[PDB]
C-alpha cells in the first residue's frame, strides 16, 4: 500500500558552515547532518504511473522557506522609522543621453541619540528631493549575516518513503518504469531566480523539456539542460560600510563612500553553450509539439521589474538584467544557423518579499567589485499563443512563482506512506 | 454568458472571482485566446496584445480571492469576449464597447440640423434612445440625426444606448 | 630600424607611438621574400603555430610604447616585424607602424672584397662616365658606401644597391670633365666597425 | 585549408584603373571579413580597407575616393579596384582574412571599449608596378681588365626598362668566377646592372658577355679586352 | 470506571465558511469538519447523579475563546498611537431636551507619511474638545474581518467519553435516569450577550429554571425557554468607509460621512411571546421556590454600561439597550394578567475586553441600516433578596461572566474517561 | 549500560509560593510539586570513576535560567524610550573628600499623555547634566514582582537516572566508591553572586577545595565550606514609590522622595567564622598543593564593577562591595596567627545582563532600610601565578561565569541513561 501527500519533511545539512550568513543560520537551525548510506534500491516492476506537477511537497518547501524568511525578518531587520524624505543630488556635472541615475548619493536629517537631535547623514537609494518608500520598508542589514543558498535535504519520516522516477525520459504525467525509495534527498540548494536556473541540477542524458499542459500556453515549461550555459556577473559598484551606532534603539548604516564610477552593475552570458543549447532546445521543441515550425524568442512581455528582468541575487542584492540578449534569435525550421554576450544589470536594495506585508532592504552592500560566476541550468518558459498562418512559434520568458523552480528541483521526489 | 458595456475613453473593469479565499494562479485571454494579463504567484505578467499598454489589475484583491482586469483609455477596437482561467474554470464575459461622434459643428447656427453618428464594432445591432435638453424624445437605429432644431435646445444633451438589457449614457454640449 | 642579437639571447622590438588610451596591439612577422605573416593579437595572444617565445607588452601603462619580446632567439626568427596599433584615443591606424629588422648573428667576421673600376674608354667616347665599386664576399649583409672627390664628399650621382645573397654595388655617375678634373675619386665601404677604401685616377 | 591567391595585371599605366582579384578556397567569402592591404617596396605594410557581405565595410580615408572593394559569392572571390593610379600606388598587394576582436572593460570604462581587427591568413601577394615607359633597350659597355695573378672583368648594362636582363659569359661556357649583381632602379626610372668575372691574368681565352633584354627584343654580345 | 475533569477538548466545524470574518477565521484555524454518525446510545440504568454547575469544561471553553480573541488581537489590531485629543463639534444648531450627543463628528491632526506632517481628518467617537481614551486603546478594524458567532463543537479525545443528561426535568444537582455518551457535540454557537440568550438552544419540553443555589440570591438563575421571544434590532446609523493608507506603519480609517440622521441605534422586542413566557416563568417560579407570591421585575440595579444594559453585539459593535421595557411588569399571585415593545439602544466602538490589558475598537462600521433579527432564548437572573411581609418577590437582571452563558449551553456535557 | 549527557531536565518546586515575585512566577510556571519518596539507594561496588567539571547539565541549567530571564524581560520590562539626558543636581551644600555622589536626585521632562506634553519629574541615577545610558536600557520595574532565589529541583526523565558521588573526599577527576541514583534533586536555589557562595550548600564533613586543573592558574578553584561565615548587609537607603500612570503606553515611576541620609548602602561580614575558615583553608591548601608556603590574599585584580566587587543581589538591586576586607591577611607558613568586619557597598539599578542585548533596571526600589542576612557558603578563587623564590603563594578572587556557581552546586549530579 502506497498513500501519498503528507506535509512532513525531515531536513539534512551541515559540514563547515555555522551561523552569521542567513542561509547558514537557517540550515544550522533547521537541519541536522546526514549519513552517507542512502541505498534507495529500485524494486523490479512496481508501476509506471506518476505526475510531478501535482506535488504538495513543493508548496510545502516553498511556504516553509518563506516563513523561515520572516523568522529571519524578526530580530535585526528594521521595519521603521527613517524613510521619510530624501535630500538627494546627482554626480552629473555634464551629460549625454539624459541618464539621471539609478543610484544617488544623498543628504539627510537623522535622529541619533537623546530627544530631537539630528546630524547630517549620507543615504543611498537605488532606483532631486523627497520620493521615500511606498507604504512599507523593512531594512535587513544586521551585523553578522549574508545570503548564499545552502543545500537543504528533504527526507521522509518513520513509516514513510519517497518514490523517485529515475527514468531519463518522463512525459511528466506518465509512464515511469523505475521507481526507487530514498529516505533523504541528496541536498537541494534554494536558488531564487527567474527564467534561468542558476546553480541547480543538470539532466543526466539529453535536454529535457517539461510542461504541465503543453497545449495551455498559460502553463509554464520547465526546460532542463544536460549542459550549463555560462553566466559571469561582475558588479564593480563600490560602497564603504559605516554603521553609526548613535542611539540605543537606532541602528543606522552609511553607504555611498568613495568612487570608481562603476558602470551600473554588469553581467555576461557565455554563448557557445547558448548556441548549442538553444539549437538543441528548438530541436526538442520540434521533436515534441513543434513539428515543422520556425522558432522565435522575443524578450519579456512586461510587468514588475521582477517579471521583466532576470531578477536574481548575487548575495542579497536584487539584480535585474535586460534580457533581450538571451531572447533575440530566430531559429529557422529549414536547418540550423571569440565573442561573448554582455548583459546590462542593476542592483536593488528595495525588494518586495511576501505579499505586501513589507519591502526588504539589504542596506549596506559591503566592499565593491563582486563577481558571481554562475551555471545556466535552465529555462522557465511561457508560450506566446500564435497562429498557424505565421508558420512560426514564439516563446517568451515567464515565471514568478518560485514553487515552479522547486517543481524544477523537486521533480523526482514524492513523499509516500507504507501500509501492510 | 456575461454582458458588460463600456464608454470610449473611460476606464472599465472586468471581474473574475474564485471560491478559495487565497491567491491561486489566474490568466486572462480574448476570444482568439491570446494572452492579455496573468500572474505568477505574486507577480503581474502582461501578454503580447494590443491591451498590453493599457491593461492592469489591482494586486491588492489577489490575496483576498478575486482578480480584476482594468482597461484604460478604452477604444472600440478592444471590444471582444474574454475569459479567466482559475480553479480549472473558464469565466467568460463579453465586452461590448461603444462611442459617440458629432459630425455637425460644435457651434450650430439658428435653426439647423444635428448629425450624430455612433461608433459600432463589426457585427452589432445597436439601439439608441436620445433625449433633448428639456423635453423631447429622439429614436432611431444605425444613425440618429434631428432635422428640425430651435434655439431653446442650447445646452447639455443626454443620449442613452441600450444593448442586451444594459444601458449607458452620454453627455454632449451643444450651443 | 634594426635590432641585432646572438642566438639563444633575447631580442626586443619597439613599435608605434607612446600609448594614450587603452590598447590592442597586433604584431606580424614577415620573412624575406614572403607575405607578411602575423605573430600576436590582443597584445599578448598567439594564433595557431606560434610558440610562447614571442610575447607582447600589455596595452597598459599610459605614455609607453608597445614592445615585442622574443626569448631564445633562433636564426628562423630573422625577419621584418611590424605592429598595428589600436588605441582607444587615436584614429584607426590604416598604416602599420614602421618595421624593425631582426638580425640574428649566427656568423661573424667575413670582410668584403672591393674592386674599383674607372670609366671605360668607350663610355668616355659616349660622353658619359661611371665609376664602378664592386663589393662582395662579406657577412653580415650590412655595409654603407660613400664616395669622395679628392677629399670632398660626393653629394650627387651615387646609386648603391641593397646587398643580397653578401654582394653590393655602388655607381658614381660623372661627366667626362668631372672625371678628368679631380686628382682622384675614392670608394669607401663601411663594414662592421671598419672602413675599406679604394682610389682611382685619370 | 583556407587559401587565398591574388591575381592582377602586374603592370598598370598612370591614370588607369588597377583591378585585382583574390581567389578564395577553404572558406566561403560571405562568412568572413576580407581586408585588402598594400605594402610598397622597402616600406611597412599599408592596408587598404575591409569589406563584409553585411555591409560592414570601410576604406582607408587617404584612398577613399579612388577605391572599391567587393565580394563575389558566386565565384567565391574578393575584388579590388583603384582608379587614377600613380607611381605612389606601386606595391605588393595582399588579400587577407580579417578577424575581429573586442576590448571590453567594466561599464565605468565604456567609453574606452573598442574593436580591433587582425589579418590571420594572407595570400602570397600580387605585384603591381605603375610607371610610364612603353619599352627601352639597354646600352652595353665593356669593363676592361687592368689589374694576385687574377683580374676582374665585366660588362655594364645601362639604362633599360623594364626588368629583367639576363647576362651570360661566353654563351654559357663561363659560370665560375661569375657574379651578376642585382639591378639598381635609378632616379630616372631606368634600371642599370653590371656583371663581372674573375680570371687569371695570363692571352688565352676570349671573354664575351651576352646580354639579353626580352621586353625590348634586344640581344648584345660584347667582347671585353684589356 | 468513569473519571472526570480533563482539560482536553477536540473541536468541530466548517461547511461553506472560510476566512475573512474573525469568527470564520477562528473556526477555520481551530476546527476540522465533522461526520454525521454520532450515535450516543444511552445504556440501561447506569446512575442518576449529576451536577452541571461544577464543570471545568465551561472554564476551558471560556479561557479558550478569550485567548483566541487575543490571538485575533495580534496581527491587525492597533493598540496605539493616535488617541490623544479630539477636536469635536456637534450637529445641533437648535435644541430640545439637552441631548448633546453620543456620536460626534470631529476634526483631527494626523501623522500621515514622512516625518511630522499632518492632514485634517474626520474622527468619530461614541459616548467639545480633548477627552481621548483612558489608559489603553486597541483598534481592531482590519481589511478583511467581521464578527458573527460560528458553531463550535466540543469533543472528547481517545479513551474519553462525554456523559449527557437527556432528562427533561433536571434539578441541576441531582437525579438523572438517562445518561448517554457522545463523541462530539452538535455544535455550539459563541453568542456573547447578557440577560437574554440570543440564538442559543431551546428546551425540548417545557420552560426550565436552573440555579446553583436557589436560596443564595448571589448565584445566577439560568432560565431556559421552550419558546423564543422575538427581538428585532434595527440600527439605521450610517457610516461610509474611508481607509486612508498614507504611511507604511500607519493604517487609518475615516468614518462619519453622509447623513440620514438616524435615531441613535434602535431595537424592538416582540411581546406576545414575552407575555406567555413571562407568565409561564412566574408559573415555574411559583411551582418551585415561590409558592404563593406576587412576582415583580425591576430593571438593572446599576454598574458598568455592560452591566446596566443588555450589552450584546450585532456584528462587532457593542449594543447597549435600556432594559426597562423587558422588566416592568408586576405579576399578580392571584391569577394571570397589534403592539410591540420598542427598546432604545446605543452602538459603541470602545469596549473593555479581558481585564484592562486593553480596550477594543471596531473602528469603521461599514455601510448603514443594519438590522439583526434575534430569538430570545433566555434569561439570566439574580434575585433581589426580599422579605416575607412584602408578600412579593422581586427579580433583577444579573450576569457578566460569560462562563454562565456557557453553563447555559454546556449544560449537557461533562468530559469523562474510561478505565477497565 | 550507562550512557551520559542528555539535555533533558525535569523540574520540581512549590509549597506556599505562587506568582508576583519573578522567581516565584518562574518556579510556578516551570515546576510541579515533588514527592517525599526519593530513595536513591547506592548499589555495592559499581565503579570509582567520575568528573564533575565536564558536565553539560550545568550549561543547561545556566542557559535555561538565562532564557527564563528573557522570558521575564518580555511583558512588563521597558527597553525604551525615556533615557535621553538628565538634569541632575547634588544634595551637597558643603563638602569634604570630594564625594560627589553615586546617587543623584534629578529633574526631567517627560512625555505623559497626548501629543508632546511634558511635566517636571524626579529621576534617580545610580553611578550635573546629560550622561544618559550607553546604547541600551531595559527597565524592569513592573507592578507585581520581586527577586529572591527559589529552590529548583533537577530530575531525570523516564529510562534515565542520575548518578551521585556521596564520597566526602573527591579529587574531582577521580576515584568515587559510592554511586547512587536519584530521580530528582533535593532542590537547588539560584543564587547569583561572585567570590562567596551565599545561601547554597555546606560540606558534610570537612572543608573541601576543588579545581579543574590545580596547576592551571586560569582555572577556577571552588572552595566549599563545612561551615558558614556570617555576612549581614544593611542598606538603609530610602526611596518612596510613586508610579505615575499618565499615558496608555507609558508607565513611569518616581523614586527619590524623603531623606534619612543613609550612608551609601552598607554591609558586614562576621569574622570568627572567617578566622577559622581561612586558617583551615590555608590548611587544606598546604595539605594539597601548597606544602610549605606562606599564603597571601590580595583583593580583586581589576575589571568591570561586576568583577572587581562581590557583585550580588539583595532582592533585585545589584550590590557591589569593596572586597579588601575579605582578602587582606597574610597567612604564615610557620604557624597559625567583639569586633566585626564592615564592608562598603553600593546599590545599582543599571546592570548588564546577557551579552549586550540590553541593560536591566530595577527602577523603583520600594521602601527603605532593608537588611539581608546571608551565610558565606563559599569561595571562588583564581590563583596568582607566583614564583618559588618568593617562598609564598598569592590567591585572588576570580569568577564571573555563573556556570561555575552551578558546578559548585550541581557537583553531585550527572544525568545518565539505562540500557539492557
Amino acid at each position: 500500500v502506497w498513500k501519498d501527500a503528507e506535509t512532513t519533511l525531515f531536513c539534512a545539512s551541515d559540514a563547515k558552515a555555522y551561523e552569521t550568513e542567513k542561509h547558514n543560520v537557517w540550515a544550522t537551525h533547521a537541519c541536522v547532518p546526514t549519513d552517507p548510506n542512502p541505498q534507495e534500491i529500485h524494486l523490479e516492476n512496481v508501476t509506471e504511473e506518476f505526475n510531478m506537477w501535482k506535488n504538495n511537497m513543493v508548496e510545502q518547501m516553498h511556504t516553509d522557506i518563506i516563513s523561515l524568511w520572516d523568522q529571519s525578518l524578526k530580530p535585526c531587520v528594521k521595519l521603521t522609522p527613517l524613510c521619510v524624505t530624501l535630500q538627494c543630488t546627482n554626480v552629473t556635472n555634464n551629460i549625454t543621453d539624459d541618464m539621471r541615475g539609478e543610484l544617488k548619493n544623498c543628504s539627510f536629517n537623522m535622529t541619533t541619540e537623546l530627544r530631537d537631535k539630528k546630524q547630517k547623514v549620507y543615504s543611498l537609494f537605488y532606483r532631486y528631493r523627497l520620493i521615500n518608500c511606498n507604504t512599507s520598508a523593512i531594512t535587513q542589514a544586521c551585523p553578522k549575516v549574508s545570503f548564499e543558498p545552502i543545500p537543504i535535504h528533504y527526507c521522509a519520516p518513520a513509516g514513510f518513503a519517497i518514490l523517485k522516477c529515475k527514468d531519463k525520459k518522463f512525459n511528466g504525467t506518465g509512464p515511469c518504469p523505475s521507481v526507487s525509495t530514498v529516505q533523504c534527498t541528496h541536498g537541494i540548494k534554494p536558488v531564487v531566480s527567474t527564467q534561468l536556473l542558476l546553480n541547480g541540477s543538470l539532466a543526466e542524458e539529453e535536454v529535457m523539456i517539461r510542461s504541465e499542459n503543453i497545449t495551455n500556453n498559460a502553463k509554464n515549461i520547465l526546460v532542463q539542460f544536460n549542459t550549463p550555459v555560462q553566466i559571469n556577473c561582475t558588479r564593480p559598484n563600490n560602497n564603504t560600510r559605516k554603521s553609526i551606532r548613535i542611539g540605543p534603539g537606532q541602528a543606522f548604516y552609511a553607504t555611498g563612500d568613495i568612487i570608481g564610477d562603476i558602470r551600473q552593475a554588469h553581467c555576461n552570458v557565455s554563448k557557445a553553450t547558448w548556441n548549442e543549447t538553444l539549437g538543441k532546445v528548438v530541436k526538442q521543441l520540434r521533436k515534441h509539439f513543434g513539428n515543422n515550425t520556425i522558432i522565435r524568442f522575443a524578450n519579456s512581455s512586461g510587468g514588475d521589474l521582477e517579471v521583466t528582468t532576470h531578477s536574481f541575487n548575487c548575495g542579497g542584492e536584487f539584480f535585474y538584467c535586460n534580457t533581450s540578449g538571451l531572447f533575440n534569435s530566430t531559429w529557422i525550421s529549414n536547418t540550423s544557423v571569440n565573442d561573448s554576450i554582455t548583459l546590462p544589470c542593476r542592483i536593488k536594495q528595495i525588494i518586495n518579499m511576501w505579499q505586501r506585508i513589507g519591502q526588504a532592504m539589504y542596506a549596506p552592500p559591503i566592499q565593491g567589485v563582486i563577481r558571481c560566476v554562475s551555471n545556466i541550468t535552465g529555462l522557465i518558459l511561457t508560450r506566446d499563443g500564435g497562429s498557424t498562418n505565421s508558420t512560426t512559434e514564439t516563446f517568451r520568458p515567464g515565471g514568478g512563482d518560485m514553487r515552479d523552480n522547486w517543481r524544477s528541483e523537486l521533480y523526482k521526489y514524492k513523499v509516500v506512506k507504507i501500509e501492510p | 454568458k456575461k454582458v458588460v458595456l463600456g464608454k470610449k475613453g473611460d476606464t472599465v473593469e472586468l471581474t473574475c472571482t474564485a471560491s478559495q479565499k487565497k491567491s491561486i494562479q489566474f490568466h486572462w485571454k480574448n476570444s482568439n485566446q491570446i494572452k492579455i494579463l496573468g500572474n505568477q504567484g505574486s507577480f503581474l505578467t502582461k501578454g503580447p496584445s494590443k491591451l498590453n499598454d493599457r491593461a492592469d489589475s489591482r494586486r491588492s484583491l489577489w490575496d483576498q480571492g478575486n482578480f480584476p482586469l482594468i482597461i484604460k483609455n478604452l477604444k472600440i477596437e478592444d471590444s471582444d469576449t474574454y475569459i479567466c482561467e482559475v480553479e480549472d474554470q473558464k469565466e467568460e464575459v463579453q465586452l461590448l464597447v461603444f462611442g459617440l461622434t458629432a459630425n455637425s459643428d460644435t457651434h450650430l447656427l439658428q435653426g439647423q440640423s444635428l448629425t450624430l453618428t455612433l461608433e459600432s464594432p463589426p457585427g452589432s445591432s445597436p439601439s439608441v434612445q436620445c433625449r433633448s435638453p428639456r423635453g423631447k424624445n429622439i429614436q432611431g437605429g444605425k444613425t440618429l440625426s434631428v432635422s428640425q432644431l430651435e434655439l431653446q435646445d442650447s445646452g447639455t444633451w443626454t443620449c442613452t444606448v441600450l444593448q442586451n438589457q444594459k444601458k449607458v449614457e452620454f453627455k454632449i454640449d451643444i450651443v | 630600424t634594426f635590432v641585432s642579437v646572438a642566438p639563444g639571447q633575447t631580442a626586443r622590438i619597439t613599435c608605434g607611438e607612446e600609448s594614450l588610451g587603452s590598447r590592442s596591439v597586433i604584431w606580424y612577422q614577415q620573412r624575406p621574400g614572403q607575405a607578411p605573416s602575423l605573430i600576436i593579437y590582443n597584445n599578448n595572444d598567439r594564433p595557431s603555430g606560434i610558440p610562447d617565445r614571442f610575447s607582447g607588452s600589455p596595452g597598459s601603462t599610459f605614455g609607453t610604447t608597445a614592445t615585442l619580446t622574443i626569448t631564445s632567439v633562433e636564426a628562423g626568427d630573422e625577419a621584418d616585424y611590424y605592429c598595428h596599433i589600436w588605441d582607444s584615443r587615436r584614429p584607426t591606424n590604416w598604416v602599420f607602424g614602421e618595421g624593425t629588422t631582426l638580425i640574428v648573428l649566427s656568423q661573424p667576421k667575413a670582410a668584403p672584397s672591393v674592386t674599383l673600376f674607372p670609366p671605360s674608354s668607350e663610355e668616355l667616347q659616349a660622353n658619359k662616365a661611371t665609376l664602378v665599386c664592386l663589393i662582395s664576399d662579406f657577412y653580415p649583409g650590412a655595409v654603407t658606401v660613400a664616395w669622395k672627390a679628392d677629399s670632398s664628399p660626393v653629394k650627387a650621382g651615387v646609386e648603391t644597391t641593397t646587398p643580397s645573397k653578401y654582394a653590393a654595388s655602388s655607381y658614381l655617375s660623372l661627366t667626362p670633365e668631372q672625371w678628368k678634373s679631380h686628382k682622384s675619386y675614392s670608394c669607401q665601404v663601411t663594414h662592421e666597425g671598419s672602413t675599406v677604401e679604394k682610389t682611382v685616377a685619370p | 585549408q583556407v587559401h587565398l591567391q591574388e591575381s592582377g595585371p602586374g603592370l598598370v599605366k598612370p591614370s588607369e584603373t588597377l583591378s585585382l582579384t583574390c581567389n578564395v578556397s577553404g572558406t566561403l567569402v560571405r562568412d568572413n571579413y576580407w581586408s585588402w592591404i598594400r605594402q610598397p617596396l622597402g616600406k611597412q605594410p599599408e592596408w587598404i580597407g575591409y569589406v563584409h557581405d553585411s555591409g560592414d565595410t570601410n576604406y582607408n580615408p587617404s584612398l577613399k575616393s579612388r577605391v572599391h572593394l567587393s565580394l563575389d559569392k558566386s565565384k567565391n572571390l574578393v575584388s579590388l579596384r583603384l582608379t587614377g593610379v600613380t607611381a605612389a600606388d606601386s606595391a605588393i598587394y595582399y588579400c587577407a582574412t580579417t578577424k575581429h576582436g573586442r576590448r571590453i572593460y567594466g561599464v565605468v570604462a565604456f567609453k574606452e571599449w573598442f574593436t580591433y581587427f587582425y589579418m590571420d591568413v594572407w595570400g602570397k601577394g600580387t605585384s603591381v608596378t605603375v610607371s610610364s615607359a612603353s619599352t627601352k633597350g639597354p646600352s652595353v659597355f665593356p669593363l676592361a681588365p687592368s689589374s694576385g695573378g687574377t683580374a676582374a672583368l665585366g660588362c655594364l648594362v645601362k639604362d633599360y626598362f623594364p626588368e629583367p636582363v639576363t647576362v651570360s659569359w661566353n654563351s654559357g661556357a663561363l659560370t665560375s668566377g661569375v657574379h651578376t649583381f642585382p639591378a639598381v632602379l635609378q632616379s630616372s626610372g631606368l634600371y642599370s646592372l653590371s656583371s663581372v668575372v674573375t680570371v687569371p691574368s695570363s692571352g688565352t681565352q676570349t671573354y664575351i658577355c651576352n646580354v639579353n633584354h626580352k621586353p625590348s627584343n634586344t640581344k648584345v654580345d660584347k667582347r671585353v679586352e684589356p
